[PDB]
RNA sequence: AAAAAAAAAAAA
RNA sequence: AGGAGUGGAGCCUGCGGCUUAAUUUGACUCAACACGGGAAACCUCACCCGGCCCGGACACGGACAGGAUUGACAGAUUGAUAGCUCUUUCUCGAUUCCGUGGGUGGUGGUGCAUGGCCGUUCUUAGUUGGUGGAGCGAUUUGUCUGGUUAAUUCCGAUAACGAACGAGACUCUGGCAUGCUAACUAGUUACGCGACCCCGGUCGGCGUAACUUCUUAGAGGGACAAGUGGCGUUCAGCCACCCGAGAUUGAGCAAUAACAGGUCUGUGAUGCCCUUAGAUGUCCGGGGCUGCACGCGCGCUACACUGACUGGCUCAGCGUGUGCCUACCCUACGCCGGCAGGCGCGGGUAACCCGUUGAACCCCAUUCGUGAUGGGGAUCGGGGAUUGCAAUUAUUCCCCAUGAACGAGGAAUUCCCAGUAAGUGCGGGUCAUAAGCUUGCGUUGAUUAAGUCCCUGCCCUUUGUACACACCGCCCGU
């Protein structure tokens, strides 16, 4: 996500930007496993850092 | 302020039951999120609560949009002298 | 009736939909994701965020 | 203050006595008697009367026209 | 939005930093604080209070966040809460110089 | 017939 | 040494000036002038003309349910169906009307009260302790005659050794591992089927046995002047060459000290001054920030044949994509219309759907023929579509007419060493309608040089000082 602003608040100056990003990773796995694994999984291993998702098709 | 007075009874007691409630700063916004069982507008709404601010019952932060109101224990008697309870209901903050 | 005369410009559209989230200032707004606020404070909390310097 | 352009007053409601002693007609009887027309939307109450105007009678917050 | 409301809110109080956490029915949130008796208040209403203000401005199902309190250890080791500890010094009214050395001496004991 | 006077006044 | 140019012509934008009831203001050498993310039809708005509401919280004192006041109707009334007034009060029932203090609000003044942020000195390479030495001491050596590098980067001469900041070091991307860990939301190869030609050929046509060869992205390594020869105190280091993917890819942060540099018009960051009901607050309507003898600066288009026009062929990557307040998302397919556009019809909360993003340039085949011409499209008239409450002072686009200046521009001046300048096209911000601006992406892709202090600035050493508020200095005489 690149976002692109100036650095003066006023309009004075030298015409000098900046640049903000990040790094977003993506995994998936897929599993042939029934859902009380996966209620086990969802409930073991909590932390803030990394959210959890699940879907079934 | 000509506000009538079904609608700050209204406010009233739900600040009764808890203490505290939270309000954008919008003159052009004519109902209240929460409240939008009966119609209320929310400029009142703030004037009513800096009016408590000019008797002295709450307190105000104001952090980015919204204002904010904490009750006081003088200000729980107040409320206990205003709607004419007796001394055996308390606003669920106290509580455990 | 000032009461039926105070909203007759609709807000539908235009500059004045949307304002900042922090200083209320219709000026320097950023619609890019849905920020919706102006740009001398993302500068300030640009850091709370998570945005970082690596460019 | 007192500008070049001349401020227009402000509607001063003129205080009128003995107006709620006026709607209804005291005689040897206790019935009532009154004179405005009584409000038979639910807008405005039962005891909820009309204007007395030359012509035609208005509500109150009903804001209803009832021509003749 | 939550890291300016709590620095708005706990000036006085030694506010120093919080944690967020994202869990289903426990959105949970610990702020870490340098004076431990005075966020709870009376018997815990504060942080209470500070939950229901959060919660119902925020937007959660109800009962599905629970604040705790900690003390953050070392105390001088954090730049922000030695920042509201000058604050608070000079608001009451003292020398400059002499409370600039007291806090400096106070980094160079706490091992930095 | 016009000026500007330069000094900030400890180091708890 | 060069390349592209600007300054010349037309057009867009800003400033000055003039004009205006108003053409709101800041910013005047680098370090202001396509700047405030400022492409202003209405809000923007701070400017002018006009009209209502209080948003006077409140403390005290006059008034209190017997009424303190808002909400309105035939009609003069601007501008409106604002009752703002005037004909008429029921309707709100203590929520209040009035006098003083007090309070609030202000894109009002003060950036020379400031905080914070940013720019500039300067991204040049410049600062500082500890110990010891010299001097009575202020102070000086360490920081240097010299050689080298982008670098106070090293070597080395040497009462100097031992360290820190800045630079380097660090982080991100690319350059490649036919290695490793893995891909039905990416594909490859085999097999079977289907379509056509003549036994083989093509299929981004269909389906299912292994795989990372493309793509995707994790852990690791490779590159370090490693080797040879030459120059050089044979040191630091430099040059040429071989093997090897790369023997200088680019970006971020960037030391001490300092500017009367800019921002009270980002903030509910903020001191003082002014004002506050008949408002320098707010709301609504219209106009004005665009206005025109003129002068300056960013940019676009061309001054043609290395070109214009008409058809065919063929080639990408950053991206973006349905909303808390909110309602404005990206589109394929199928008809109507020359066209901009109109109606149905699905997909995508995203490697799946747009999309194999069939981009432009370029290439191939005609037409054109040195003529202000088929170049250039300024100016101008009419018609037709979409957005929005509203397009006149053309919002934008489409179609046909209209075809000016311009024959490569004086003085003067700017940017640039490899996938670089330059010619193109595509994304993001601006956005209801939306790019002549800016930030990125991608295609093609050069000439010249491996140096100098001449110009223009910066830095350092030495020298002189009757200067220390420091030449914008001190100081003599009538
Ligand atoms: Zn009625």
């Amino acid at each position: 996500l690149r976002i692109t602003t100036r650095k003066t608040p006023c309009g004075e100056g030298s015409k000098t930007w900046d640049r903000f990003q990040m790094r977003i990773h993506k995994r998936l796995i897929d599993l042939h496993s029934p859902s009380e694994i996966v209620k086990q999984i969802t409930s073991i291993s909590i932390e803030p850092g990394v959210e959890v998702e699940v879907t079934i098709a | 302020m000509l506000m009538p007075k079904k609608n700050r009874i209204a406010i009233y007691e739900l600040l009764f039951k808890e203490g505290v409630m939270v309000a954008k700063k919008d003159v052009h916004m004519p109902k209240h999120p929460e409240l939008a069982d009966k119609n209320v507008p929310n400029l009142h709404v703030m004037k009513a609560m800096q009016s408590l601010k000019s008797r002295g019952y709450v307190k105000e932060q104001f952090a980015w949009r919204h204002f904010y109101w904490y009750l006081t224990n003088e200000g729980i008697q107040y409320l206990r002298d205003y709607l004419h309870l007796p001394p055996e209901i308390v606003p669920a903050t106290l509580r455990r | 009736g000032h009461q039926q005369l105070y909203w007759s410009h609709p807000r539908k559209f235009g500059q004045g939909s949307r304002s900042c989230r922090v200083c209320s200032n219709r000026h320097g707004l950023i619609r890019k994701y849905g920020l919706n606020m102006c740009r001398q404070c993302f500068r300030q909390y640009a850091k709370d965020i998570g945005f970082i310097k690596l460019d | 203050k007192s500008y070049t352009t001349p401020k227009k007053n402000k509607h001063k409601r003129k205080k009128v006595k003995l107006a709620v002693l006026k709607y209804y007609k005291v005689d040897e009887n206790g019935k009532i008697s009154r004179l405005r027309r009584e409000c038979p939307s639910d807008e405005c109450g039962a005891g909820v009367f009309m204007a007395s105007h030359f012509d035609r009678h208005y509500c109150g917050k009903c804001c209803l026209t009832y021509c003749f | 939005e939550l890291n300016e409301f709590l620095t708005r809110e706990l000036a006085e109080d030694g506010y120093s930093g919080v944690e967020v956490r994202v869990t289903p029915t426990r959105t949970e949130i610990i702020i870490l604080a340098t004076r431990t008796q005075n966020v709870l208040g009376e018997k815990g209403r504060r942080i209470r209070e500070l939950t229901a203000v959060v919660q119902k401005r925020f937007g959660f199902p109800e009962g599905s966040v629970e604040l705790y309190a900690e003390k953050v250890a070392t105390r001088g080791l954090c730049a922000i809460a030695q920042a509201e500890s000058l604050r608070y010094k000079l608001l009451g009214g003292l020398a400059v110089r002499r409370a600039c050395y007291g806090v400096l001496r106070f980094i160079m004991e706490s091992g930095a």
